[PDB]
């Protein structure tokens, strides 16, 4: 069980860091550590619920493969011409 | 299937591995004339600038590196069918060659596109 | 067990802080990869030993490794340039960084839970028989989710 | 088995784009999406179900909805990228799975499997589409996130990853909220809204159409499944209609205060999941789809990059028709009689009473009595002064398209009993 | 005097729209665009939508 709170605490970890981290690629980071965190959450259940959860973390790692693609492509696409990635420079859409 | 025991034996070949890089870096570190120099410590080439101010490497390695990811993603799938084959019969086989064709369906527009660019 | 386990979670959090603190993206990058080593072994530990193979050699070998492509295409290190530094949210993010773990910890808090079950180590031999079957219709999504996702990106970049 | 038509459709157009020309895989495209809502059509009362895969009346309804979506947003395009068309399929697809399925885990490659074309759709290169994509893009990710630790967490509660688990307590509570939120996120609820208007706000008008009609119908097919308790219901949808209405008020550009419109809406529509009706929601969504795809598709003949609120005014003059619609619509959506905005709003209030709800429901009423400011500041303005603006006044693909659209919206206002019937099994 | 009075209402009623559309736009002026921002708000409604689910 000391293992599914860890995988709470990677959540929040995760967390941390996209709210704090400036740079998109650093919150992406952040991101995959969640994702991994409730990869962790998802073994663990599937050991106590017989390991349906471990094809479920394998999809899981699938999905964080085709959104790191398409995520560092669109990156690439904004900021390649473009000075530093930090999003604060993108202010142009106000309430 | 396979013990535990051999998976420490793996965590005590990695410790012994690692222990003896980490004594001949210290054997090349602590053994040695220690005079520093100025140009000596300087990157390369003549005076400065080896490559100096140039702009960003090429994406094509980004290419490279998310195809390598997508297609390693696409051969883990690949191996519980690689164990597991007789097993799952030819309806197995049909599912997974279905799989290996769409795959390889966008290999084909990756390929004829190409990367050149 | 906990002697072990104690280590694997320390390095895990470690790593995690190290990973969302550090101002080096190659450095946090680093720590987690350093954290999918552990989690791997954390796996092996629980009985999922296949999936803690790919978790290395997908994870590790091949998403990280782009992200430090593109990185090193794109030096990115010095991420504090153009700031709106915005200083109230870094101790304000640690509150709600709590509170999306406390929430959790309430759900689990108090939860006992039948952890025992024979699995055999999680060898794809049995996983196969899942993957292609119950799950087989999943695995053709995510298929053709990885063939748009290359179209995606590849007409997302397209400079012409 | 309309699923393996729109994989054919997909996977045999991403290759022989190679082979053809935009054009030609457009009007490809165009042929399968109206051979699978045919297919819907034929299949009515048929369900089929293989694995998670399940098709019933949420599945039918919605993707038929998305596909006439879909089907619409194409006439539009003509971009010489056949790309620009093959994500428009794939989305469609991947909506469909979205709807026709109660696995947690597919779900979510549902998820991405329809989210994926849709950052990239918007980009018409302008640097504010690219903010757009990218704010769109990294919430997303974090509310993919949180619905697979929902996911988890529910896999925690039972053996099974498939909804209409029993349950447990706090930690099903638990579960169902991480759901929840990202369900709720792709169908514009708050608080998790704040994307809607910077993305309608920077993204091509006919991408903005895709999205208002598709989206939001996936979204809620998707949120029908989950049980979700009324309490968050009523936080969800009081800060939704709260905030939405009040923040549009203040708005001066059109397709941000459309968003703002459409968060509204989608706290309206969570009404129903008071009762999980899926009738009266399938209705209402359909009303709303209609108008909204009319609306949009004006407002491409105007502006694709941005719209302002006055470049609506005048355009009866500029085209009687039109602006026929656009009031009619505007109405429609304010949810009048005798028009089906009213049939829907009263299908919801109705299953929200029901469920013994009311000061949710009356704070409901009385905000969307509240949005007649904004609502008539658009329906009423057709017959303004033309002041500055570009106008391009379409091609008869479009015109007939509107028309037929208004002239069924007020149709199943003044009679309902005619589809709505048939909205369960299909008799 | 009444007729006073009734312009008077009226003009209340008017500051009663007043005050909606102020109120409408102190909360449209929470839409910053910074997508740290955003993010916070989002992380702040799902923490509180999950605590009143008990």
């Amino acid at each position: 069980m000391s293992y599914l709170l860890t995988s709470a605490l990677l959540f929040a970890l995760g967390v941390y860091g996209v709210l704090t981290r400036r740079t998109a690629i650093l919150v992406f980071l952040s991101i995959e550590l969640m994702l991994n965190a409730a990869n962790l959450s998802l073994v663990g259940f599937a050991r106590a619920y017989g390991l349906d959860g471990q094809v479920a973390a394998l999809m899981v790692i699938a999905v964080a493969a085709a959104e790191v693609a398409v995520g560092l492509g669109l990156i690439v696409a904004i900021f390649r011409h473009r000075e530093s990635t930090a999003v604060d420079d993108l202010s142009e859409l106000r309430g | 299937m396979a013990p535990i025991q051999e998976y420490v034996g793996t965590l005590i070949y990695v410790g012994v591995a690692l222990f003896i890089g980490v004594a001949a870096l210290l054997v090349g570190a602590l053994l040695g004339p220690k005079k520093p120099g100025r140009a000596k410590l300087m990157p390369y080439e003549s005076g400065n600038d080896p490559a100096g101010e140039v702009k960003r490497f090429p994406v094509h390695f980004y290419v490279v590196a998310m195809l390598f990811i997508l297609f390693d993603v696409e051969v883990a799938f690949l191996w519980p069918y690689a164990v597991s084959a007789g097993g799952l019969g030819l309806y197995g086989f049909l599912g997974v060659l279905a799989f290996t064709l769409l795959l390889f369906v966008g290999f084909l527009y990756e390929w004829w596109k190409g990367v050149m660019r | 067990m906990s002697l072990l386990e104690g280590l694997a979670l320390f390095l895990l959090l470690l790593s995690g802080v190290l990973v969302v603190t550090l101002r080096n993206a190659i450095h946090a990058a680093l720590a987690l990869i350093l954290n999918f080593l552990v989690l791997a072994g954390v796996y092996v530990a629980l009985d999922a030993r296949f999936l803690g193979f790919i978790q290395v050699i997908v994870y590790a070998g091949a998403i990280v490794v782009l992200f430090l492509f593109v990185i090193m295409l794109l030096f990115a290190a010095q991420g504090e340039i153009g700031f709106d530094p915005l200083v109230r949210s870094r101790p304000l993010a640690a509150l709600l960084a709590l509170g999306v773990a406390g929430i959790l910890a309430a759900g689990l808090w108090g939860l006992d839970l039948a952890f025992t079950q024979d699995l055999k180590g999680g060898l794809p031999q049995a996983l196969g028989p899942l993957l292609y079957g119950d799950w087989l219709f999943v695995l053709l999504a995510v298929g053709f989710l990885l063939m748009a996702a290359t179209v995606v990106a590849v007409a997302l970049v397209e400079p012409g | 088995m309309t699923l393996a038509i729109l994989a054919v459709f997909s996977v045999a157009l991403t290759l022989l784009g190679f082979v053809l020309p935009p054009q030609g895989v457009k009007r490809a495209t165009l042929l399968g999406l109206a051979l699978a809502l045919a297919s819907l059509l034929l299949t009515w009362g048929k369900p089929f179900a293989f694995g998670p895969y399940a098709v019933d009346g949420v599945s039918q309804v919605f993707t038929l909805l998305a596909l006439l979506g879909a089907l619409w947003t194409v006439g539009l395009v003509r971009s010489g990228r056949f790309e620009f068309y093959l994500l428009v399929l794939y989305a469609a697809l991947g909506m469909h799975l979205l709807a026709s399925t109660r696995h947690l885990l597919l779900m979510l490659v549902a998820l991405e499997a329809l989210s994926l074309p849709l950052y990239a759709l918007a980009t018409w290169r302008r640097g504010q589409g690219l903010e757009a994509a990218l704010k769109y893009f990294l919430l997303g990710a974090l509310a993919a996130a949180f619905f697979l630790y929902g996911a988890a967490l529910f896999y925690g509660a039972t053996g099974s990853l498939v909804l209409g688990a029993p349950g447990e307590g706090p930690l099903y509570a638990l579960a169902l909220g991480l759901l929840l939120v990202g369900l709720g996120f792709k169908a514009a609820l708050a608080p998790f809204h704040f994307w809607t208007p910077d993305v309608y706000q920077g993204s091509p008008t006919p991408v903005v159409l895709f999205m208002a009609t598709s989206v939001k119908a996936a979204a809620f097919a998707a949120l029908l499944r989950v049980a979700a308790p009324p309490e968050a219901l009523a936080l969800l949808v009081a800060l939704s209609v709260v905030v939405g209405n009040l923040a549009a008020l203040a708005q001066k550009e059109a397709k941000r205060l459309l968003a703002y419109s459409s968060i509204a809406h989608a706290g309206y529509m969570a009404l129903a999941l008071y009762t999980g009706n899926a009738q009266a929601l399938g209705f209402y969504l359909l009303t709303y789809v209609l108008a909204t795809g009319l609306a949009f598709a004006v407002l491409s003949q105007i502006s694709p990059d941005r719209v302002p609120l006055e470049a609506l005014r005048g355009l009866y003059r500029k085209d009687p028709l039109l602006g026929l619609a656009f009031l009619v619509a505007m109405l429609s959506l304010l949810g009048l009689p005798p028009l089906a905005g009213f049939w829907g709003k009263y299908l919801a209030f109705a299953e929200a009473a029901r469920a013994g709800a009311w000061g949710v429901l009356v704070l409901a009423l009385v905000t969307s009595a509240v949005s007649a400011y904004y609502y008539l500041g658009l329906g009423l303005a057709v017959f303004a002064r033309p002041e500055e603006t570009p106008f391009r006044p379409g091609p008869p693909w479009a015109r007939a398209a509107v028309v037929a659209a208004g002239v069924l919206l007020l149709a199943l206002g003044l009679l309902p009993g005619l589809v709505l019937p048939a909205l369960a099994a299909g008799g | 005097a009444l007729f006073y009075g009734d312009r008077g209402l009226l003009s209340g009623y008017f500051g009663l729209g007043g005050a909606a559309r102020s109120l409408g736009q102190g909360l449209a002026r929470l839409q910053t665009g910074y997508l740290r921002v955003y993010a916070l708000l989002f992380v702040l409604g799902a923490l509180l939508l999950l605590g009143v689910m008990r």
